């Protein structure tokens, strides 16, 4: 779930999701349309197709099972489909870590006036 | 998608108020566990289950048809899919608009720890 995802987040990037990656660019906020601005937001892009992949479990409110072991993000279910949305989170609290030396703060809250040209497609 | 969802509750609640459910309670944004906290976080529970009940395809990523008649949400000419979504975010924002007489700040950015119910059922 968010709660998870947002831990795999802190974890991974130093930052708080709520003040952070949450208000971000065109895909990681209230988003869903346009370009996404920079490789933070393409993650967020990446993650939402992810999600897309879901069919038997809610990836939003779905609670699974995981660790941090030695830098590494765990996931440990078999259900299949908890642990598909674990692998989710964890590859984009990965990416979103890899990318944080370009966070923008100048995308947040990007999506008020902009996001408003060709969308990604999955 | 999340852009049309945040345009709606601006619509009907006001500049800006969006940003207001970013993180609150154990469902609005980035949550999603445990016992709804009140009126306004079981809009979002509501919400999360409403999207959970959408099959083939990707709410965060789906554009929709509506208008606002009369400061009314109207959904427009949704077919399949998209009205279920459409109509999902109609009722969430509506929902909220009626409950901001009980929003209560200190529910905003909740940790997981005060989220630790086993989760409502939908």
């Amino acid at each position: 779930n968010l709660f998870q995802f947002g831990e795999m987040i802190l974890q991974k990037t130093g930052k708080e999701v709520v003040h952070s990656y949450a208000i971000y660019g065109c895909y990681c906020g209230w988003g869903g349309q346009g370009r996404a601005q920079d490789a933070t937001d393409r993650c967020c892009f990446v993650h939402d197709c992810c999600y897309g992949t879901v069919n038997d479990c809610n990836p939003k409110t779905a609670t699974y099972s995981y660790s941090f072991e030695n830098g590494d993000i765990v996931c440990g279910d078999n259900d299949l489909c908890l642990r598909t949305v674990c692998e989710c989170d964890r590859a984009a609290a990965i990416c979103l870590g890899q990318n944080v030396n370009t966070y923008d703060k100048n995308y947040e809250y990007y999506s008020i006036s902009h996001c408003t040209e060709e969308s990604e497609q999955c | 998608n999340l852009f049309q969802f945040a345009r709606m509750i601006n619509g009907k609640l006001g500049a800006f108020s969006v940003w207001n459910y970013i993180s609150y309670g154990c469902y609005c944004g980035w949550g999603g566990q445990g016992t709804p906290k009140d009126a306004t976080d079981r809009c979002c529970f509501v919400h999360d289950c409403c999207y959970g009940g959408v099959k083939g395809c990707n709410p965060k990523l789906a554009i929709y048809s509506y208008s606002f008649q009369r400061g009314n949400i109207v959904c427009g000419r949704n077919n399949g899919c998209l009205r279920t979504i459409c109509e999902c975010d109609r009722v969430a924002a509506n929902c909220f608009h009626q409950n901001k007489n009980t929003y209560n700040k200190e529910y905003k950015f909740l940790s997981s720890s005060k989220c630790r119910q086993r989760s409502e059922q939908c």
